[PDB]
RNA sequence: CAGCCACCCGAGAUUGAGCAAUAACAGGUCUGUGAUGCCCUUAGAUGUCCGGGGCUGCACGCGCGCUACACUGACUGGCUCAGCGUGUGCCUACCCUACGCCGGCAGGCGCGGGUAACCCGUUGAACCCCAUUCGUGAUGGGGAUCGGGGAUUGCAAUUAUUCCCCAUGAACGAGGAAUUCCCAGUAAGUGCGGGUCAUAAGCUUGCGUUGAUUAAGUCCCUGCCCUUUGUACACACCGCCCGU
């Protein structure tokens, strides 16, 4: 029952990170945290990474929500 | 098992010291009453202790004096003097020890009785 | 002796040095404003003092 | 050209039902910039009709306490979920909240017993108002308990609730609530 | 991504184990006589990066982060941050620590049943020592 | 007809309080009074000072409440808005404070204004807003308990006045039967003032600030009014009254 997520990426999910993700119609902290059984500051991270290297594209930043998108 | 130490230091240094560089081993209050003054019947009091003390025979303990006052513990000059202190009805007899230097006299002398319960009656619940 | 003792405790603060100047009471006092006066004494003489009942 | 927030037309929005079209304001005369209008709707009876429908919404959000009359929170978390609704749907969200609004509002329900009684339900028609009221009550409730306890955020809860409505799907707590209304009474016709 | 150099899922500093997945400064916290604001103040002045979490740290961050923890005044933390300032019998200002130094010095109360002082006859009766009112609360696990 | 509903125009088409009849209660108050009648006491006093206790004492039961159980949140910075009002006193000691300096802090030391639309003050309130870190667990939620230090008011702070710091870190994951208060700038969040006040608000009395859901109805529950009706009641059903 209790979510046991991680704080930092493993290989195995460190992939399926980088070629689903960018993929997805909505990316959010939350919904890839779900998704991918890691914690929200690792996904933040992780979308801030993505973002860097302009395989997301941001559609809106607050301090609450944050929201991206596949770049297509 | 070792000799009594106060913040550092002994006994006879703690006599050996005036009221100023007590200030400064005491804690905050028993600093600011120190700071303020000794009043009078606390003289009074002090003087009364070092009077037993002294006629007090070799190996005896001192005289038992009586007091009202939750008067500071103040260095070991009290240490040794047998107090009897007022608790509302009575003067509950206390022998002074170095560890209770920087306490009150009242500490030691409690005004009530601890409870132990009956059984509970009348409208206790309704 | 009893001239250094009688009503020697000092009375500068609390309740034992404040009464009604009244009824000479020491409870439901009214300061504000200077009054000095207890709640019922006040409720007996709030209309000669000037204070009425508006709303 | 007043579109909602600055994104969000009305123009294209069908409400399509007949009996809640004149419940449900979202087109010519209810098409705001902000769902904020302090407003005065509640002082006679049935103005709130007149209240557009994402004010509404934004009113119910306010609840549970450490909530209460925080407008400007709840028109972040719509702002937000209006933009989530239109990247899972890729429609407009005015469009899914008035269908959500259509699918989970109750038809009949049960009350204590016709004229008098203390024993049974006796089953009864909706008013469209109260249609309204209940789809929005049991939309925003299903959003507040998805998003509790949860790192889901809300304006992700809500989004979700309100695509699943206007789905109508049984993914959502607020079709869920309307059918168990609506059998139960079918069960005291 | 996770540190190939043995991250330290569980560490161990002062007989307790701390968790190496909690960021540090909160995963030090678990020490029994850090918390939050102790634990800041000794990374501050060890120089370590806040953000790191408490596995990813070498072995010679965490021994100069028990050295300064251990040592406050030798590496200028004020005399005022420290949880046993003025320590009677010996007057030293120190931080006390963990299991044998928190606990142990808790072990003063002996000290107050002995002089028999009114607080260390409410600790030896179970009974509460900062004047609160004892009517109607904390009756609980007084049968 | 008396009026009711809707709409226009309109600042407003029901703002909120204060006062409030005849008659009654063995309702509360002799502990507000130099208001009081009768008793009691009145000098080793139930008068009055003065020490010390108490009023808090804790197996337990019951009211009003405060803080919570988190992510619609905590933390950390940044930004930006109030109103009601109170300020130096007969006795009477005790005011509100700008600015400078010292100290994490609580504080301390100098200097001024104000008896006040004149000074505090342009009252730079909180929530809220913006960004940050946390990441679903008793967790960085939550802060009971407890230790060690530091100050302030006071004639004395121990049974810890209050305040500060560092530590410690309990229950609590939304609450059973059963119940309260509420119809619009309202409920509820959120601070602020007045009273109390040497020291002091989890209380109360006011003030703004953010700001809703639902209702425009009915006697179903609870009362309370009537009206007709019955009475052997009239001290009035806590009545009256029968037999062993
Ligand atoms: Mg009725
Ligand atoms: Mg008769
Ligand atoms: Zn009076």
């Amino acid at each position: 029952d209790k979510l046991n997520n991680l704080v930092l990426f493993d290989k195995a999910t460190y992939d399926k990170l980088c070629k689903e993700v960018p993929n997805y119609k909505l990316i959010t902290p939350a919904v890839v945290s779900e998704r991918l059984k890691i914690r929200g500051s690792l996904a933040r991270a992780a979308l801030q990474e993505l973002l860097s290297k302009g395989l997301i594209k941001l559609v809106s930043k607050h301090r609450a929500q944050v929201i991206y998108t596949r770049n297509t | 098992f070792r000799k009594f130490t106060y913040r550092g230091v002994d006994l006879d240094q703690l006599l050996d010291m005036s009221y100023e560089q007590l200030m400064q081993l005491y804690s905050a209050r028993q600093r600011r009453r120190l700071n303020r003054g000794l009043r009078r019947k606390q003289h009074s009091l002090l003087k009364r202790l070092r009077k037993a003390k002294k006629e007090a025979p070799p190996m005896e303990k001192p005289e038992v004096v009586k007091t009202h006052l939750r008067d500071m513990i103040i260095l070991p000059e009290m240490v040794g003097s047998m107090v009897g202190v007022y608790n509302g009805k009575t003067f509950n007899q206390v022998e002074i020890k170095p560890e209770m230097i920087g306490h009150y006299l009242g500490e030691f002398s409690i005004t009530y009785k601890p409870v132990k319960h009956g059984r509970p009656g009348i409208g206790a619940t309704h | 002796g009893h001239q250094q003792l009688y009503w020697s405790h000092p009375r500068k603060f609390g309740q034992g040095s404040r009464s009604c100047r009244v009824c000479s009471n020491r409870h439901g006092l009214i300061r504000k404003y200077g009054l000095n006066m207890c709640r019922q004494c006040f409720r007996q003489y709030a209309k000669d003092i000037g204070f009425i009942k508006l709303d | 050209d007043i579109k909602l927030f600055g994104k969000w037309s009305t123009d294209d929005v069908q409400i399509n039902d007949i009996s809640l079209q004149d419940y449900i304001a979202v087109k010519e005369k209810y098409a705001k910039y902000l769902p904020h209008s302090a407003g005065r709707y509640a002082a006679k009876r049935f103005r709130k009709a007149q209240c557009p429908i994402v004010e509404r919404l934004t009113n119910s959000m306010m609840m549970h306490g450490r909530n209460n009359g925080k407008k400007l929170m709840t028109v972040r978390i719509v702002k937000h979920a209006f933009e989530i609704i239109h990247l899972l749907t890729g429609e407009n969200p005015l469009q899914v909240l008035v269908n959500a609004i259509i699918n989970s509002g109750p038809r009949e329900d049960s009350t204590r017993i016709g004229r008098a009684g203390t024993v049974r339900r006796q089953a009864v028609d909706v008013s469209p108002l109260r249609r309204v009221n209940q789809a929005i009550w049991l939309l925003c409730t299903g959003a507040r308990e998805a998003a509790f306890r949860n790192i889901k955020t809300i304006a992700e809860c809500l989004a979700d609730e309100l695509i699943n409505a206007a789905k109508g799907s049984s993914n959502s707590y607020a079709i869920k609530k309307k059918d168990e209304l609506e059998r139960v009474a079918k069960s005291n016709r | 991504l996770v540190i190939p150099e043995k991250f330290q899922h569980i560490l161990r500093v002062l007989n307790t184990n701390i968790d190496g997945r909690r960021k540090i400064a909160f995963a030090i916290t678990a020490i029994k006589g850090v918390g939050r604001r102790y634990a800041h103040v000794v990374l501050r002045k060890a120089d370590i990066d806040l953000t790191k979490r408490a596995g990813e740290l070498t072995e010679d961050e965490v021994e100069r982060v028990i050295t300064i923890m251990q040592n406050p005044r030798q590496y200028k933390i004020p005399d005022w941050f420290l949880n046993r300032q003025k320590d009677v019998k010996d007057g030293k200002y120190s931080q006390v620590l963990a299991n044998g130094l928190d606990n142990k010095l808790r072990e003063d109360l002996e000290r107050l049943k002995k002089i028999r002082a009114h607080r260390g006859l409410r600790h030896f009766w179970g009974l509460r020592v900062r004047g609160q009112h004892t009517k109607t609360t904390g009756r609980r696990g007084r049968t």
